[PDB]
RNA sequence: CAUUGGUGAGCAGCGAAGGAUUUGGUGGAUUACUAGCUAAUAGCAAUCUAUUUCAAAGAAUUCAAACUUGGGGGAAUGCCUUGUUGAAUAUUCUUCAAGUGUAACCUCCUCUCAAAUCAG
């Protein structure tokens, strides 16, 4: 009820660096601001991990196999994480910006492309503990000129290449011994060589340059080596590649151009399959499974994703998230339903699980400020600076009716009854309360009173009266029925902002500008009590900051509060890097999150490094835009004090850490937050974390570790297995003493079949008590995985409970009937 | 020994022990490296960063370290570690059982002596290969040629010419030969420490009296000395920056400095280094540069510098004296209490009997600071109460941190040794706060605690009394009088609404923190010694002098759970991040791990050394154990993060071919089991050789023979079976039959079928009994129906149990 | 009288071989530690020079190439474009016009404000 724990990151899916698929065309690796996210494509879920990582990633890759996950920032710290396990094994810091890390197609080393610096590492053993310096430098390769930019491995991992900014392309090999068979370099391009490859055969080597260029290098004759045989342009005009990569079991290119077009080839005849303009914006990354039917592209001009396939004409999935500009949130009744609203107007449907936008709505022209849903989850409303509230349907997923004003007026926050008639809204202009009725486009009332602005608006569950909080420091809470049409203020004596109400409506959360939030009782008119906020949040002193954060009045207040579903506590959430769980009776805070740890997020670091801080300036706040070696990104549109306006560049700053709306999930407490990040997720939905247990296996060896007593790790060895005679083995061959020591320790992974078969060997079994002990001990054990996926376990369950009712409740029906003719029989008398 | 739920990372907070570290240089840079016990570190000069930690934890304790410029040679037990990059490449194991001594590394060779007074020479391989692989000889030091073997060093353009020290003399060999070419006359002096010479042919020896002596071997005499008053050196080192300057390191921790042209000493140092951890043990000026770097048994390393000059017209007349530079430091003394400072498992607190904290960090080893001991100016104005001769704050016996406001005020409170108060400190400021906490009942505080809201900091006295202090302006809120015995170990819950105390009466009380009430009192058996509390999960441990840690819910205002399980005095213990494990440590040199769900533990470490404090960080991936000897804190990976291990209950022992399997008949004898085959025999049944076999059963009064054609008699002929049963008056073959039945549901195997015989009886001869009830022979058989009986509805509280289990999960 | 003002005397009071203040310099952290240099699989680090050089590999928009300009005018003189003229050998160059042609080249704007003062 305390402890939560993040879970999920959704959206803003692209900012920087490398994407990959896996082994599996399932899962797809994407960067996210400092995260990576992993979308599987079939199974459709997503999934983005627990960690973060401190700037900005540059770099990414996973293992052969899926085990080791290496994200690699803008300066080069390294990350190695359990890509099965979802924890971090290592942070590693290269000293230098890298570009591209790949592992081997072996899986036993990877390598690294920092600076004119290959760096060629052995891999880290997963099933091994974590240890203090897990990696081992193999080799360093620095025959190179400039920053090497693209790198790869031969099929084989015995052959490595890497191409710079430097007009070179060279090849080694992992061991020495394999240098003399080739050790060769490229040249004869025009300019950065911006990707080199192996042919499928190892033969053919392409050679891909900015310029537009391609050369098919061949080790043939006039000993002899090694000259182009041909040369292939597509004659891009002035636009140039930005991203290249080929797939060489297909013979396929995928090319990313300036001007975000790009091109597809079949390389031994260089063919144009088709041209897609992806659109204005340049490819940034492209990328092929090892099957090569599906291609992903990134723009980090708008931060989309989009995963195409080459050969049919179609999409998997076409992503675009908009970064700074989640706006609002909210959670469904139901617990599978998530509302993202935007300043560009998308306000997408979520699933918690599985972390998809399932329905967008882009009919909205300006910022969407305020959502919340009503009568079970049905209808969704949207409140706007766009002059409407457009309404909206989860099941035709459509507009209703957009309810509008008089003179075309901006709406600041939203307001539903549960009795779907009422809807009230607040404004940042026109700070009159309207009441529209949902049947009825006309307002039902222009609620006036309010001096300045209505920050924020909400209904109770109970009596559905209104709370409006003024800028006029002024609680004015309406009730509206009874044909009353009565009012009445609560001064509060500095600034508020962010109203919430209790469930019950009869108490109720204020921010004022100190951040003291104090509580309101509405069947009364005083003041119940005051938690303080000033103390306890974090905030961040930005680069350009000119005051200490002790003292900096950036971020103290909160933006957004809202109850917990007893009322009992409260999450609230502002400009700063600092979301709070307070206790509502116990008037105490209960713990405080970090939204995102971040760099080149403004407002993260409490305590700014001194190094930093030169003569006259920061280090950081010196223009380095005008070093691009491209000419877009040197480009300078920024408009001097946009602050939250229209696009990122045009901040002329830092992204400042903010997070703008709140809620809490009904059911299992869970309360999500729209960061500048996303939508991030925690929870109390604990051990979803997923673990493999006893990763490479003989029947021998479950069968070893039960004459080795491993008997849990035994039933894990078998259950990999699948056989039933071992399943009766391992089974019966555990004692007692240790078996709800061994069910609470039973992943989830074999959890139906575990539970089914219990449920199908307890039926025909002389061990009743004992089959008992173990569904006593799993069911005491994980209950709580059986309370989320109920038709996970529907077909086991139902065996279970046969084999409870018809197999074992006879046998007590048995017990307790001669029990009770036994206890009739010797409490009687006789006759005669 | 080997733990299976943790596992060994490193060993934090160490720098080095005494052990004579090695000097290195990577091109125009230097790197040194020390020992610690089994494990050795490496660090860049120039800023004290940690490099590379050794790959291996050493079987034996690393005695002597070399270092040339990319192969740091170690030297433990019998063998000789050439490692590149802190990896064990080679081991050179000596052809003796005789303790490596010394070793130096010159040509194509490598010399390392035992203390056998034997010396072993390694060739490379060839001059092509880099590390020395090849084993040459062994030559030996007899007792008409030298005493025992000091060092071996090399001095410079010797071609093969080995320089073997001892207490007494002096020998130089050809090791391509093996040749003796020559031996020095013995000093008088027992000699203790050698050094070459940047300038030609000159070892200087700095011996058990305060003397060094410049030795030439092209002349073979000893061209000067040098005199130190009652001291015993230690190291010696020379200053080959530009002027001539000689470094001479006591065993007294002193370092003193000469310029042998002017014939002076420069400067003193004192007290560099520890003297009762054996002084300076290794001070070495960097080569061609004005850095000296020393090194202390006290955990610490220091640089110091001479500055250069200020005369412009003499120079090398004025020398500024050496002066302090960068400084890596460890505990000198073990340490007493250490706990996990941060909520991202960055920082550790660590306070020793050196009377000092240490704020180490276990993401980077040079953001490890020592916390200051520099009291605020007192708010009052009247002065403060102690010895103008300030000395460090006593030791520490408990520990108390909250980060939840921190930097506003204090938040670290430490129970200082025989100390009526107890001294606040900030966290981020690395010093003493403003603010003392006394007991104010003139008892020593043995156990503190602090609130989670930032704002109270609790203190437990040994007379019993509990202040509340504030961290705002060190006012007390409310003093607390429960116990007559001390206390030893405070809490309060997450919500700072109840609060806990475990003293040394016995008594765990239950108050209200926002209200004033004694909630409730429970009395355990033992004085309580500890209390660990779990804020996530309100639950709060405590060790007793019953050597066994119990659990007490603090909703439930009982037992949870207790283990019994310990040999000694449970010296640490924690709660794990998710409450799911106590790591417990204890003086039987065993660390066991619990799972208290069910209560068992599921394992325990056996170590060498006794586990004294325990830490469980945080995050669920770190265990900081400390020991009694040995002065860093042993950080432990947590594998269960990263997998798994089995959870049994093995510690108390220590401390096929046809892919086909039948099924085992009865497992244990307590479980219950039914009729192997069908199960609709009941629905059956409910819906003479016999009696004779009974008899023989009865006279036996062991029916186990009956039983077994019981099950095997076909069903309707037992609707005439117990029909006949011969008892009008005796009532044999009813109780004959009654306490067969009862005896079959000993053995607990077909257990549903002799309830079906005993329904069958009801069909049969119910009225038969019933009758001549009262009857106290029917009667005893039934009594001992129903004590067999009785324990069979542990069924019936597993049947509806997980009946209604499955229901309220399915449907909820 | 409150001084709740400090000076000023003092005293109770605190109080271990001083107390209080102010500042210079330097070091340590201020992101999570795998060593320096080079031509880099290796050599160096007292040195790469009297093997560093031969060898191979290595040349498209047949000239795509201001993605970048404060806004108006014009744009004489330049340039661009085609129209058009001559010369040389299928192309440059001489000559010439038409261009609400033009980041060259000419001007107008991109200063005068409920800021304050001042007579009425």
């Amino acid at each position: 009820k305390s402890d939560f724990k993040f879970s999920n990151l959704l959206g803003t899916v692209y900012r920087q660096g490398n994407i990959t698929f896996s082994d599996d065309g399932k899962q797809l690796l994407s960067p996210v601001g400092n995260r990576v996210s992993v979308f599987d494509l079939i199974n459709n879920k997503s999934f983005t991990f627990e960690y973060e990582h401190r700037k900005n990633i540059a770099a990414i890759d996973l293992n052969k196999q899926g085990t080791l996950l290496i994200s690699i920032d803008e300066d080069g710290r390294a990350i190695l994480v359990n890509f099965k396990a979802r924890n971090v094994l290592h942070h590693f810091n290269f000293k230098e910006k890298c570009s591209a890390v790949k592992f081997s197609p072996d899986g036993r080393l990877f390598a690294l492309a920092s600076g004119r610096f290959l760096q060629i590492w052995k891999t880290p053993d997963v099933n091994k503990d974590r240890q203090f310096a897990p990696f081992v430098r193999h080799r360093v390769h620095a025959g190179h000129f400039q920053d090497i930019t693209s790198l790869t491995w031969s099929q084989d991992s015995r052959f490595i290449l890497t191409t710079s900014k430097d007009l070179s392309a060279k090849i080694w090999s992992v061991d020495s011994e394999e240098k003399n068979l080739a050790a060769t370099t490229f040249n004869g391009h025009r300019d950065y060589v911006m990707g080199a490859f192996f042919s499928h055969d190892q033969e053919k080597i392409y050679t891909v340059s900015k310029d537009g260029a391609v050369f098919v290098w061949e080790f043939t004759k006039r000993k002899y080596s090694w000259r182009i045989t041909k040369k292939h342009f597509f004659y891009a005009n002035q636009a140039k590649v930005k991203c290249v990569t080929f797939h060489p079991a297909t013979r396929l290119l995928a090319v990313g151009f300036t001007s975000g077009e790009f091109r597809l080839y079949d390389l031994p005849d260089f063919t144009l399959i088709q041209q897609l303009s992806m659109g204005q914006n340049p490819v940034n990354t492209v990328s092929v499974n090892q099957t090569g039917e599906w291609l992903a592209f990134g723009s980090s001009k708008l931060g989309q994703l989009l995963v195409y396939e080459w050969q049919s004409e179609s999409y998997i999935l076409k992503q675009q998230g908009h970064f700074d500009s989640t706006n609002s949130l909210a959670y469904s009744p139901d617990g599978s339903r998530v509302v993202t609203a935007s300043e560009d107007g998308k306000i997408k449907v979520w699933d918690i699980t599985s972390g998809f936008c399932l329905a967008t709505f882009e009919e909205h022209t300006s910022s969407v400020t305020a959502v919340q849903f009503a009568k079970r989850g049905q209808v969704m409303f949207s409140s706007s600076l766009d002059g409407t509230v457009r309404a909206w349907d989860l099941i035709r997923y459509r507009n209703f009716r957009t309810f509008t004003g008089t003179e075309r007026i901006q709406f600041n926050c939203l307001a539903v009854d549960p009795s779907g008639e009422v809807v009230c809204a607040g404004s940042l202009d026109n700070f009159d309360i309207h009441v529209w009725s949902v049947q009825t486009g006309q307002l039902l009332d222009a609620l006036s009173g309010h001096e300045g602005p209505v920050s924020c608006l909400s209904f109770s569950q109970e009596n559905s009266v209104l709370a409006s909080a003024s800028w006029d420091k002024t609680i004015r809470i309406w009730s509206i029925f009874g044909r009353s049409q009565q009012v009445e203020p609560i001064e509060v004596y500095s600034d508020v902002l962010a109203l919430s109400m209790r469930p019950d409506g009869k108490e109720v959360a204020v921010s004022t500008l100190k951040g003291q939030i104090s509580i309101f009782n509405i069947e009364d008119a005083k003041q119940v009590g005051n938690i303080d906020c000033r103390k306890d949040i974090i905030s961040g002193r930005f680069n350009q900051d000119r005051f200490t954060a002790k003292n900096s009045e950036r971020s103290k207040f909160f933006t957004t509060i809202h109850y917990s579903f007893d009322g009992m506590a409260i999450v609230a959430g502002g400009n700063n890097n600092s979301i709070c769980l307070y206790d509502v009776p116990n008037e105490v805070l209960l713990k405080r999150f970090i939204v995102s740890r971040n760099m080149a997020l403004n407002g993260t670091l409490e305590f700014l490094n001194s190094k930093k801080m030169t003569e006259a300036g920061s280090l950081d706040l010196i223009d380095d835009a005008g070093e691009n070696s491209d000419l877009e990104d040197r480009i300078d549109n920024s408009l001097p004090g946009s602050q939250r306006g229209g696009d990122l560049s045009t901040r002329k700053m830092r992204p400042e850490v903010r997070v703008t709306s709140v809620q809490f999930s009904p059911t299992a407490n869970a309360f999500a937050a729209a960061s500048t990040e996303g939508l991030l997720i925690y929870s109390t939905n604990d051990t979803i974390l997923f673990d493999p247990f006893d990763l490479d296996v003989t029947p021998h060896s479950t069968v070893e570790a039960l004459r080795e007593k491993q008997f849990l790790n035994a039933l894990v060895m078998a259950f990999r297995l699948n056989e039933e005679y071992l399943i009766n083995k391992v089974y019966e061959a555990i004692p007692i003493k240790e078996i709800p020591l061994v069910a609470s320790n039973i992943p989830a992974i074999y959890l139906p079949r575990i539970l089914k078969f219990i449920g199908d060997f307890a039926i025909e079994s002389q061990h009743i008590e004992f089959n008992l002990i173990w569904i006593k001990a799993l069911l005491s054990a994980s209950g709580g995985y059986i309370n989320e996926h109920k038709y996970l376990f529907s077909t086991a369950m139902r065996s279970i409970q046969r084999f409870i009712v018809r197999v074992a409740k006879e046998v007590v029906n048995t017990t307790t009937d001669n029990k009770y003719t036994y206890r009739f029989l010797v409490s009687t008398d006789g006759s005669m | 020994k080997n733990s299976k739920i943790f596992s060994p990372f490193r060993i934090i907070g160490n720098v080095s022990n005494g052990v004579p570290f090695a000097t290195g240089t990577l091109g125009s840079t230097f790197y040194i490296v020390t020992c610690v016990g089994k494990t050795f570190q490496i660090y860049d000069a120039n800023t004290l960063h940690l490099l590379f930690v050794s790959e291996k934890e050493t079987p034996s304790s690393i005695v002597a370290l070399s270092a040339h410029f990319h192969y740091v040679y170690a030297a433990y037990e019998n063998k000789v570690g050439i490692y590149k990059r802190g990896i064990e490449e080679h081991l050179l194991e000596l052809e003796t059982d005789a303790n490596v001594e010394h070793l130096c590394i010159f040509g194509d060779y490598l010399c390392a002596s035992t203390d056998d007074n034997s010396i072993f020479i390694y060739k490379k391989s060839d001059p092509q290969d880099k590390y020395p692989s090849e084993f040459y000889t062994k030559l030996t030091v007899t007792e008409i040629q030298g005493g025992e073997i000091v060092s071996l060093q090399h001095l410079a353009t010797y071609l093969n010419k080995l320089t073997v020290v001892t207490k007494s003399n002096v020998l130089l060999f050809n090791v391509r030969t093996g040749k003796l070419v020559f031996t020095s006359n013995e000093f008088p002096d027992q000699i203790t420490t050698a050094e070459p010479a940047p300038v030609l042919d000159i070892i200087a020896l700095g011996t058990v009296t305060g003397e060094v002596i410049m030795f030439n071997m092209r002349k073979g005499k000893r061209i000067r000395t040098i005199k130190i008053p009652q001291s015993r050196i230690s190291s010696l080192s020379f200053r080959t920056d530009g002027s001539s300057h000689l470094s001479v390191g006591t065993s007294s921790g002193d370092l003193i400095f000469y310029d042998l042209d002017r014939r002076s000493r420069i400067h003193v140092l004192k007290n560099i280094h520890r003297e009762s951890y054996g002084g300076v043990t290794q001070a070495t000026f960097l080569n061609g540069q004005p850095i000296i770097v020393t090194s202390g048994g006290d955990n610490s390393l220091k640089e110091y510098v001479f500055d250069p000059s200020l005369s412009q017209g003499s120079g090398d007349v004025v020398v500024q004296p050496p002066r302090y530079l960068r400084s890596r430091g460890g505990h000198s003394q073990p340490p007493s209490y250490i706990a996990f400072a941060d909520s991202q498992s960055h920082f550790m607190l660590s306070a020793s009997k050196d009377r000092s904290l240490w704020s180490f960090s276990l993401r980077k080893d040079a953001q490890s600071q020592e916390m200051s001991q520099r009291l605020h100016k007192k708010q009052d104005g009247g002065r403060v109460g102690g010895s103008t001769i300030k000395s460090k704050f006593p030791e520490i016996v408990a520990l108390a941190i909250e980060n939840a406001r921190i930097g506003e005020w204090e938040n670290i409170i430490t129970a200082h040794k025989d100390e009526k108060f107890a001294r606040t400190w900030d966290m981020r400021n690395k010093r003493v706060g403003r603010w003392t906490f006394d007991t104010t009942d003139d008892g020593f505080v043995k156990s503190v605690a602090m609130s989670q809201c930032g704002n109270f900091g609790f203190i437990g006295s040994s007379n019993g009394s509990i202040t509340i202090y504030n961290m705002q302006s060190g006012i007390l809120r409310k003093k607390y009088k429960l116990h007559k015995r001390a206390v030893t170990g405070i809490s309060l819950d997450g919500m700072n609404r109840k609060m806990v105390s475990c003293g040394l009466d016995g008594i765990v009380g239950f108050y209200d923190f926002n209200k004033s009430t004694l909630l409730g009192k429970l009395k355990l058996d033992a004085p309580i010694t500890a209390m660990v509390y779990h804020r996530s999960s309100d639950l709060f441990a405590l060790a007793l002098d019953d050597l066994s840690i119990v659990v007490i819910d603090a909703v439930t205002q009982r037992v949870v759970r207790q283990l019994w399980g310990h040999s000694n005095r449970i010296t640490a213990f924690d709660f794990s991040p998710e409450g799911r494990w106590i790591v417990s440590a204890s003086l039987d040199s065993t660390i066991r791990t619990w799972d208290l769900p069910t209560g068992g533990c599921i394992d325990g470490i056996i170590v060498d050394n006794v586990a004294t404090n325990v830490k469980f960080s945080p995050n669920g991936d770190l265990l900081a154990t400390t020991h009694v000897t040995g002065n860093g804190i042993c950080i432990w990976t947590n594998r269960a993060q990263f997998k798994t291990v089995s959870t049994r209950t093995i510690d108390e022992s220590e401390f096929i071919d046809f892919n086909t399997y039948t099924s085992l008949e009865q497992i244990d004898k307590e479980l219950l089991t039914l009729s192997i085959g069908p199960r609709s025999k009941m629905n059956t049944l409910l819906h003479s050789h016999f009696t004779k076999q009974l008899r023989e059963g009865s006279q036996s009064k062991d029916y186990s023979s009956l039983l077994a054609t019981l099950i095997n008699f076909s069903p309707a002929a037992v609707d005439l079976e117990i029909r006949s049963l011969n008892s009008f008056e005796p009532f044999d073959e009813i109780v004959w039959f009654i306490d067969a039945l009862t005896q079959g549901l000993k053995s607990n195997k077909n257990f549903e079928l002799y309830e079906t015989f005993m329904s069958l009886l009801f069909k049969a001869h119910g009225d038969v009994i019933h009758a001549n009830n009262k009857n106290q022979d029917i009667a005893s058989a039934l009594q001992n129906w129903e004590d067999v009986h009785k324990k069979e509805d542990r069924l019936d509280d597993l049947v509806k149990f997980c009946m209604g289990v499955a229901a309220f999960v399915t449907t909820a």
